[PDB]
RNA sequence: ACUGAACUCCUCACACCCAAUUGGACCAAUCUAUCACCCUAUAGAAGAACUAAUGUUAGUAUAAGUAACAUGAAAACAUUCU
C-alpha cells in the first residue's frame, strides 16, 4: 500500500496538524526576513559584465497603463510570492562556463513533495517551494542560500526576459498548430510541420520593459504579454539583448535589500512616462 | 492501405505483453471492518452497500403501500420504525412506516 | 437436483413425460440395505436352523476362524488397492463405505495378534443369512495422501480395536462376505488427526444477521 | 551443417595410447534371422568370418543372438557406455566385415565434430604469450610520465 | 563471555521448548469459536500445546494473518506465535481497530524489546552493557525508553548524533531479519537459569514471579537474544517500518551507578506517517 | 478434445520417509468453454501468476473484466477442493503457480463466417507460500557476470 | 481545447443535459437518496444543493416557484421542497448533499454514485470513517497537541 | 617483396557443379505372387512421390481484439417523468 499524509489521522488531529505545520511555515518564511542582520556573502558593487539574480513571479493578469503621449500598453502584473534563493553552485563544482543559484517561488505543502526534497528544504529552513529554477550569474553577485528575493529586484525602465511555459492546447493539427492548410524524397525529414501537442512548452518573450513596480503587493507591472495561463510561475531575468546589455548601473546588484534600511522605498516605484493614477488628467499643450 | 506483410508472432507478442497492455496490481484494497469482505478505499463496500440498498427497499415498499398511488408526496417529514418500539416525543408530527423485523445494529 | 421428488417436478414443469415402461430383467441383488436386527451390544438357533436347511454344512464352532480370514485379508486387499478380491470378500453395501473416501491415498493397515479370541454373537435371516462377530485385535494404520504425507496414524503402534462385524451370505455360489461393521454409541472417539480444520459459519447474505 | 550439430574436443577415453592401448569395445551383439532374406550376409557372416574376428580381439565378447529378426543389427558396445547400433541389412559378408572392424577400430566417443584436429593438454613449453613478454622494463619500474 | 552468554541463554531456552513439546498427550485437539464481529461463529479444530493464534488466522484468510497482531483469547491478549492451550475464544487485535489499547501496549513493549536487542549487541567488547528492565510508558507519554546501565568507563559518556543513527541502523537491520518473537511462559527456577548473571533482569524475574499464583514468567526471544516482558508482543520485527533511536538521557538520583534510559519512537507498516509528521514525532520523543 | 489437466489431480505419490522434506500440494483445476475468447484471459489469467490465492481473489474482484468473475469462481472452486479433497490444511496457504488460458472449442455463425469464441482456463495451486519474486540483477551481479565472461575466454584458433 | 469549461456534455444537446439532469434531480426529491452514475450524479449534485437554495427563498417567492416548477417534473415534490427539505437544512448554509462511490454497476462497467439528502429518515450509509482517535499514531499525535498546549 | 582462387602442388578419396534435351544406375510407399514374422526379400503391377497452377476442400493464423455494433431516466421494478 501507499499512504497520504491524511490518511490514518483523527478528526481531531487534522486540522491539528493543518495548523500545526502552516504555523511553521509562517515561522520558517518570518524568520528568513532579516539576511543583513545575518551573515550574508560579502557585497561587491556593479562591474561591467556581471548579471545578477533573477525571479520567479506568479502572473497575476493584464490591465492597461497609459503613457504621459496618451498610448495605451497592455501590461502583465507579475506578483513575487515567496521567493527565495535556495542553493549556489559555484562554477568550479558546475561544470559549466558560470557559477548558477537556483531559486524558488511560492511556498507548497509539505504533504505532497518527495523526501529528498523535503530533507533539502529542512536543512536549508524553508517551506517548499513549488519552482526552482537556476540562473547562471557571476560570482560578484551570490547571495547567501536562504534570502529572500523581492519586487524591487528590479526597477522601472528595466528592460526584462520572462520565460515561462505557455498554455497547452492539447494535440492539435496543423492549421491550428502550425497555421497552413516531395515525391523523389522517399521520405519526410525531421522537423517536418504536423498535428501533434501545442504548447505546455518553455518560450521566452524577450526584452520586455518594467513600467511600475509595487513594493507594498511585490508586483512588477512588465510591458506586453507573457507566456504562460493566469497564476503561473514566470521566471525573470534581466534582458540579454545586445542593446541592454550594460543599463546595471543603477540596478541595486546583489538583490535589493530592505533589511538595508537605507533610503527606503514607496508604495510603487513608477517609470518616468507612466501617467500615474491620482495625476491629473493629461493635457498635450 | 492494406498490410503489406504478416505480422509474426514475435512482433505481436512484443506488442500485447508489453505492460502497457497488462493489467495492474492495485493496491487500493483493505477489508471492510465491519463485515470483513474486503473493499476498495474510496468506494463504500459492496457487501454493507447491499445492506443498506436492502432495507431501503422494503422501507420504501412500505412508503408505497401507505401513500397508495402516485402523487402522494407528503408535507410531513417521516420517521422508520421496528417492532416494539414507541415514537418519540420527537417523532411526533412525522408519519410512521413500521417495520417487522428487529431494529438492525447500524441503523440507528 | 436433490432427490427424485425434484427431478420428476422439474420434468413434469418442463414437459419431459418419462413412461415407466416394463422389461422383464430386474436388478439381482445380493446385499441387503443395512441390518436385519441392530445389534445393540454391552436363542437365535431359528436362524441357525434356516440356515443349516439351506447350506446344510456349517459349523458355528469354526466359522470366527472364518470370519477372522475374511476380515484380514479384505483389508490386506486395500494395502494394495485389489478391488477385484474385495468383491469376492466383501459386500456390495461394504465395498463403497471402505473403499471410496480411500481411493487416491495410500492405506498401509496391518494386523497383529488378537488380544482375544473372535466370537460370534448373533444370527439372523432370496434369504439372506447375516452373522454379527465380536473382534477384540491390534492393529496399525497408516493413511498417506495423494503427497505420500501421513495424516493419519503412526505406522509402527499397535491399537486396540473393537469390532462388531455383520457378515451377509446369500443363500447358489455366494459365501460370507462382510457386510457392515456396527459401532456401539458409547464407543471412545478414534484417533486424532495429524492436521487442523477450520469449520465455517453461516454464509451470510446481506439481508440476514449472525445471532 | 555445425550450428545444428553439437560438437566436441578430440579426446580418448583414458589416456588410451599413453600407459598401454586398450581396445575400447567390449560387446558386439548380432541378431541374424535364421530364414530371412535380409540377414543372409549376416548369416554367411557368422558361419565364415565371425570366429576368426572373435581370435582376432579375445578382449571383445560377441553375443550372436539369432532370433527371428526382419532387419539384422549389429551393437556395438563400447568401455565408456555408448552404444552405436548399426544395421547389416542386406549387405554382403565383406561389407559386413569392413563394418564390424570399422565398429572395432572406433572409440565410443560421438561422432558429432570434433574442434580442433588436435589435443594438447601441455600447448605451451617457453610460456605462454602475455602481453609483458617482449616489452623491456624501466629503471625502478617507472612508467610514463612518472616524475621519481 | 559474551558468545557465551548468547549461546548459553538459548540453550536454556531451548532446553524448556523440548521439556515444554514433549509433555503432549499425543496431539489433543482442542477447538476454539472465533468469536469475533466479522467471519463469526466459526470453530478452528486444533492441536492442543502446538498451534498458535497465527494459524487460526492462517485458516480464515491471509488477510488476517498481515493485519492481525494480537488475540484475544477468552478477552486475554495473547501473542500470535504462542501456542493455544484450550478450549478458547478468539478475537484478532489490530491496529486500526475501534479502542485498540492493548495492540498500542503491545508495539510498545516489542520496539521496546527490539530497542535492547540494538543496545546489547552495539557496544565495542571491553565496555560493560547492562539492560536493566523497560518501564512500561504510556503511549500518550512520547516515546518507549529502555533503562540501560553502562560500564564505569562509558560513566561520562554522551553519542553524537552518529551514534543514535548508528543504533537506528542496527534497528533497521534487526527489522529487515524479519525475526518472529518467540515466546515461552517458563516458572521462575529455569528463568533464574537463564539469567542468572545480571541483578537487574533475576530481580525483575522475582518481582514478577511474586505476581502470578504460579511462578510463572514470559520470556521472549527475537533472534539469539532473551529477555523478560511484562505482557504479550507483535508477531513480529517486520512491522515496525519507521523506528528511531532519538535520544538518550541520564537519570538525576544516581549515586549507585547511572540508571542511563534510552529513548525510541517507532510506527508500524500500517501506520505510517508522512515525514513531516514523523519529524515532529522525533522531536517530542526527546524529553 | 484432450482432458489430460482433469486427470493431474490424479498422481498418487508413494508414502514418504521421516528423512525427507514434505511435499507441497498441487491443484490442478480448469474449466472448459468459457465464453471469453483466449487472449482476453491471458491479461487476467497473467495477472495472478504468483500471487497468493487471497491477493489473487483481491485483485480480481475489483477488476472491471469479464473474465475475473470466472476465475474467481475458479479459484474459489480450487481453494474448496484444495481442503476438501487433498489435504490442505490452511486455506490461505496456496499460490497460483500456473494460471493459462488456452482456446475452447468454438462456434461458427453464418452471416460472413463469425466465430463464436470459447476458452478454457487451467490453474495450477501449489501448497505453500507464493515464491519471492526475482531481484533485479544489481551491479555487482552484472559486474562478475561480465569479469566471468572475461575469465572465460581463450585463445581461440591455435592450439 | 476545453480550458475553464465547467458543464459535462451530455444526453444528446443541452436541452436534453437538463432533462437528464431534471430527472435525476426529481428522483432525489422524490426518494431523497439515488444510485445514478457518476457524472450525472456530480453535476446533479451543483444542481441540487442550488435547488435548495432556491427552497429557502420562501413558497410566496414568485421566482422561487418558478424555478420549482420547472426544476420539478413531478409537481406534488414542490410542496415538499418547501416544506420538508427546506425547513431541514434551514440551519446550515451549505452541504446538503453528500456523495459517495458504489461498485461498478454490473451491466456495463460505469462509475456509480449515492447522492442523498443529508438527514432523511432512510437507513445511513456506511460512510467512510476516519481512523480512531485511540491508535498509536493518533495518540502520538495527541500527546503532541499536549506539549505544545504546555509551552503556554 | 608480400597478399591473393574452386588454377596447380600436397595427404587420403574420386562416378559426384550446365538450359531445353537425351542415355544410365538406384529407389519411397502401396497391392499381387511366394518368402518373411518388431517390418522384410525376389519379382510382378500401378490412381506409384508436390516448397509453387490469382489450384480445390478443410483447419488455423495475420490485419486485430481492430472496423463495426447495442440499453431515454429514477424507483417500490408497481410506477412516474423527459
Ligand atoms: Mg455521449
Ligand atoms: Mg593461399
Ligand atoms: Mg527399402
Ligand atoms: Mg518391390
Ligand atoms: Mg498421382
Ligand atoms: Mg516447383
Ligand atoms: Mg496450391
Ligand atoms: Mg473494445
Ligand atoms: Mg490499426
Ligand atoms: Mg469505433
Ligand atoms: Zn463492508
Amino acid at each position: 500500500s501507499g499512504t497520504w499524509w491524511d490518511e490514518h489521522l483523527s478528526e481531531e488531529n487534522v486540522p491539528f496538524i493543518k495548523q500545526l505545520v502552516s504555523d511553521e511555515d509562517k515561522a520558517q518564511l518570518a524568520s528568513k526576513l532579516c539576511p543583513l542582520k545575518d551573515e550574508p556573502w560579502p557585497i561587491h558593487p556593479w562591474e561591467p559584465g556581471s548579471f545578477r539574480v533573477g525571479l520567479i513571479a506568479l502572473k497575476l493578469g493584464m490591465m492597461p497603463l497609459w503613457t504621459k503621449d496618451g498610448q495605451k500598453h497592455v501590461v502583465t502584473l507579475l506578483q513575487v510570492q515567496d521567493c527565495h534563493v535556495l542553493k549556489y553552485t559555484s562554477k568550479e563544482n558546475c561544470n559549466g562556463k558560470m557559477a548558477t543559484l537556483s531559486v524558488g517561488g511560492k511556498t507548497v505543502s509539505r504533504f505532497r513533495k518527495a523526501t529528498s526534497i523535503l530533507e533539502f528544504y529542512r536543512e536549508l529552513g524553508l517551506p517548499p517551494k513549488q519552482t526552482v529554477k537556476i540562473f547562471n550569474i557571476t560570482d560578484n553577485a551570490a547571495i547567501k542560500p536562504g534570502t529572500p528575493l523581492y519586487a524591487a529586484h528590479f526597477r522601472p525602465g528595466q528592460y526584462v526576459d520572462v520565460t515561462a511555459k505557455t498554455i497547452g492546447k492539447g494535440f492539435q493539427g496543423v492549421m491550428k498548430r502550425w497555421g497552413f492548410k516531395t515525391g523523389d524524397i522517399g521520405r519526410v525529414w525531421p522537423g517536418t510541420k504536423m498535428p501533434g501537442k501545442m504548447g505546455n512548452i518553455y518560450r521566452t518573450e524577450y526584452g520586455l520593459k518594467v513600467w511600475r513596480i509595487n513594493t507594498k503587493h511585490n508586483i512588477i507591472y512588465v510591458n506586453g504579454s507573457v507566456p504562460g495561463h493566469k497564476n503561473c510561475l514566470v521566471k525573470v531575468k534581466d534582458s540579454k539583448l545586445p542593446a541592454y546589455k550594460d543599463l546595471g548601473k543603477n540596478l541595486p546588484f546583489p538583490t535589493y535589500f530592505p533589511d538595508g534600511d537605507e533610503e527606503e522605498l514607496p508604495e510603487d516605484l513608477y517609470d518616468e512616462n507612466v501617467c500615474q493614477p491620482g495625476a491629473p488628467s493629461i493635457t498635450f499643450a | 492501405a492494406a498490410p503489406k506483410n504478416r505480422r509474426t508472432i514475435e512482433v505481436n507478442r512484443c506488442r500485447r505483453r508489453n505492460p502497457q497492455k497488462l493489467i495492474k496490481v492495485k493496491n487500493n484494497i483493505d477489508v471492510c471492518p465491519e463485515c470483513g469482505h474486503l473493499k476498495q478505499k474510496h468506494v463504500l463496500c459492496a457487501y454493507c452497500y447491499e445492506k443498506v440498498c436492502k432495507e431501503t427497499a422494503e422501507i420504501r415498499r412500505q412508503i408505497g403501500k401507505q401513500e397508495g398511488g402516485p402523487f402522494k408526496a407528503p408535507t410531513i417529514e417521516t420517521v422508520v420504525l421496528y417492532t416494539g418500539e414507541t415514537p418519540s416525543e420527537q417523532d411526533q408530527g412525522k408519519r410512521i412506516i413500521e417495520r417487522d423485523r428487529k431494529r438492525p445494529s447500524w441503523f440507528t | 437436483f436433490k432427490t427424485e421428488k425434484e427431478f420428476m417436478q422439474h420434468a413434469r414443469k418442463a414437459g419431459l413425460v418419462i413412461p415407466p415402461e416394463k422389461s422383464d430383467r430386474s436388478i439381482h441383488l445380493a446385499c441387503t440395505a443395512g441390518i436385519f436386527d441392530a445389534y445393540v451390544p454391552p436363542a437365535s438357533q431359528v436362524s441357525i436352523r434356516r440356515i443349516k436347511d439351506y447350506d446344510a454344512n456349517f459349523k458355528i464352532k469354526d466359522f470366527p476362524e472364518k470370519a477372522k480370514d475374511i476380515f484380514i485379508e479384505a483389508h490386506l486387499c486395500l494395502n494394495n488397492s485389489d478391488h477385484d478380491r474385495l468383491h469376492t470378500l466383501v459386500t456390495e453395501h461394504c465395498f463403497p463405505d471402505m473403499t471410496w473416501d480411500i481411493k487416491y491415498k495410500t492405506v498401509r493397515w496391518s494386523f497383529v495378534e488378537s488380544l482375544e479370541p473372535s466370537h460370534v454373537v448373533q444370527v439372523r435371516c432370496n434369504v439372506y443369512g447375516q452373522i454379527t462377530v465380536r473382534m477384540h485385535t491390534r492393529q496399525t494404520l497408516a493413511i498417506y495422501d495423494r503427497f505420500g504425507r501421513l495424516m493419519y496414524g503412526q505406522e509402527d503402534v499397535p491399537k486396540d480395536v473393537l469390532e462388531y462385524v455383520v457378515f451377509e451370505k446369500q443363500l447358489p455360489y455366494g459365501s460370507w462376505r462382510m457386510h457392515t461393521k456396527i459401532v456401539p454409541p458409547w464407543a471412545p472417539p478414534k484417533q486424532p488427526i495429524l492436521k487442523t480444520v477450520m469449520i465455517p459459519g453461516p454464509q451470510l447474505k446481506p439481508e440476514e444477521e449472525y445471532e | 551443417t555445425a550450428r545444428g550439430t553439437p560438437s566436441r574436443f578430440l579426446a580418448s577415453v583414458l589416456h588410451n595410447g599413453l600407459g598401454r592401448y586398450v581396445q575400447q569395445l567390449q560387446r558386439l551383439s548380432f541378431s541374424v534371422s535364421r530364414d530371412g532374406a535380409s540377414s543372409r550376409g549376416a548369416r554367411e557372416f557368422v558361419e565364415r568370418e565371425v570366429i576368426d574376428f572373435a581370435r582376432r580381439n579375445p578382449g571383445v565378447v560377441i553375443y550372436v543372438n539369432s532370433r527371428p529378426c526382419c532387419v539384422p543389427r549389429v551393437v556395438a558396445e563400447y568401455l565408456n557406455g555408448a552404444v552405436r547400433e548399426e544395421s547389416i541389412h542386406c549387405k554382403s559378408v565383406e561389407e559386413i566385415s569392413t563394418l564390424v572392424q570399422k565398429l572395432a577400430d572406433q572409440s565410443g566417443l560421438d561422432v558429432i565434430r570434433i574442434r580442433k584436429p588436435f589435443h594438447t593438454d601441455n600447448p605451451s613449453i617457453q610460456g605462454q604469450w602475455h602481453p609483458f613478454t617482449n616489452k623491456p622494463t624501466t629503471f625502478r619500474g617507472l612508467r610514463p610520465r612518472e616524475v621519481q | 563471555s559474551p558468545t557465551e552468554l548468547t549461546e548459553m541463554r538459548n540453550d536454556l531456552f531451548n532446553k524448556e521448548k523440548a521439556r515444554q513439546l514433549s509433555l503432549t498427550p499425543r496431539t489433543e485437539k482442542i477447538e476454539v469459536k472465533h468469536v469475533g464481529k466479522t467471519d463469526p461463529g466459526t470453530v478452528f479444530v486444533m492441536n492442543k500445546n502446538i498451534s498458535t493464534p497465527y494459524s487460526c488466522a492462517m485458516h480464515l484468510s491471509e488477510w488476517y494473518c498481515r493485519k492481525s497482531i494480537l488475540a484475544l483469547v477468552d478477552g486475554q491478549p495473547w501473542d500470535m506465535y504462542k501456542p493455544l492451550t484450550k478450549s478458547c475464544e478468539i478475537k484478532f487485535l489490530t491496529f486500526k481497530d475501534c479502542d485498540p489499547g492493548e495492540v498500542n501496549k503491545a508495539y510498545w513493549r516489542s520496539c521496546a524489546m527490539m530497542m535492547g536487542c540494538v543496545i546489547e549487541r552495539a557496544f565495542k567488547d571491553e565496555y560493560m552493557v547492562n539492560l536493566v528492565r523497560a518501564p512500561e510508558v504510556p503511549v500518550i507519554s512520547g516515546a518507549f525508553c529502555y533503562d540501560v546501565v553502562l560500564d564505569s568507563k562509558l560513566d561520562e559518556w554522551m553519542p553524537t548524533k552518529e551514534n543514535l543513527r548508528s543504533f537506528t541502523k542496527d534497528a533497521h537491520a534487526l527489522i529487515y531479519k524479519d525475526l518472529p518473537f518467540e515466546t515461552l511462559e517458563v516458572e521462575a527456577k529455569v528463568a533464574l537459569e537463564i539469567f542468572q548473571h545480571s541483578k537487574y533482569k533475576v530481580d525483575f524475574i522475582e518481582e514478577k514471579a511474586s505476581q502470578n499464583p504460579e511462578r510463572i514468567v514470559k520470556l521472549h526471544r527475537i533472534g539469539d537474544f532473551i529477555d523478560v516482558s511484562e505482557g504479550p508482543l507483535i508477531p513480529r520485527t517486520s512491522i515496525c517500518f519507521q523506528y528511531e533511536v532519538s535520544a538518550v538521557h541520564n537519570l538525576q538520583p544516581t549515586q549507585p551507578s547511572l540508571i542511563r534510559r534510552f529513548q525510541g519512537v517507532s510506527l508500524p507498516v500500517h501506520l505510517r506517517a508522512h515525514f513531516t509528521i514523523w519529524d515532529k514525532l522525533l522531536e517530542r520523543s526527546r524529553k | 478434445i484432450s482432458r489430460k489437466w482433469e486427470k493431474k489431480n490424479k498422481i498418487v505419490y508413494p508414502p514418504q520417509l521421516p528423512g525427507e522434506p514434505r511435499r507441497p500440494a498441487e491443484i490442478y483445476h480448469c474449466r472448459r468453454q468459457i465464453k471469453y475468447s483466449k487472449d482476453k484471459m491471458w491479461y487476467l489469467a497473467k495477472l495472478i501468476r504468483g500471487m497468493s490465492i487471497d491477493q489473487a481473489l483481491a485483485q480480481l474482484e475489483f477488476n472491471d473484466k469479464k473474465g475475473a468473475k470466472i476465475i474467481k469462481e475458479v479459484l474459489l472452486e480450487a481453494q474448496d477442493m484444495a481442503v476438501r479433497d487433498h489435504n490442505v490444511e490452511f486455506r490461505s496457504n496456496l499460490y497460483i503457480a500456473e494460471s493459462t488460458s488456452g482456446r475452447g472449442q468454438c462456434l461458427k455463425r453464418i452471416r460472413g463466417i463469425m466465430e463464436k469464441v470459447y476458452c478454457h482456463y487451467f490453474v495450477k495451486l501449489v501448497e505453500g507460500p507464493p515464491p519471492p519474486p526475482e531481484p533485479p540483477k544489481t551491479a555487482v551481479a552484472h559486474a562478475k557476470e561480465y569479469i566471468q565472461q572475461l575469465r572465460s575466454r581463450t585463445i581461440v584458433h591455435t592450439l | 481545447i476545453s480550458h475553464g469549461r465547467v458543464f459535462r456534455r451530455m444526453g444528446l444537446g443541452p436541452e436534453s443535459r437538463i432533462h437528464l439532469l431534471r430527472n435525476l434531480l426529481t428522483g432525489l426529491v422524490r426518494h431523497e437518496r439515488i444510485e445514478a452514475p457518476w457524472a450525472r450524479v456530480d453535476e446533479m449534485r451543483g444542481y441540487a444543493e442550488k435547488l435548495i437554495d432556491y427552497g429557502k427563498l420562501g413558497d410566496t417567492n414568485e421566482r422561487a416557484m418558478r424555478m420549482a416548477d420547472f426544476w420539478l417534473t413531478e409537481k406534488d415534490l414542490i410542496p415538499k421542497l418547501f416544506q420538508v427539505l427546506a425547513p431541514r437544512y434551514k440551519d446550515q448554509t451549505g452541504g446538503y448533499t453528500r456523495m459517495l462511490q458504489i461498485p461498478n454497476r454490473s451491466l456495463d462497467r460505469a462509475k456509480m454514485a449515492v447522492i442523498e439528502y443529508k438527514g432523511n429518515c432512510l437507513p445511513p450509509l456506511p460512510l467512510p470513517r476516519r481512523d480512531s482517535h485511540l491508535t498509536l499514531l493518533n495518540q502520538l499525535l495527541q500527546g503532541l497537541r499536549q506539549d505544545l498546549r504546555q509551552s503556554q
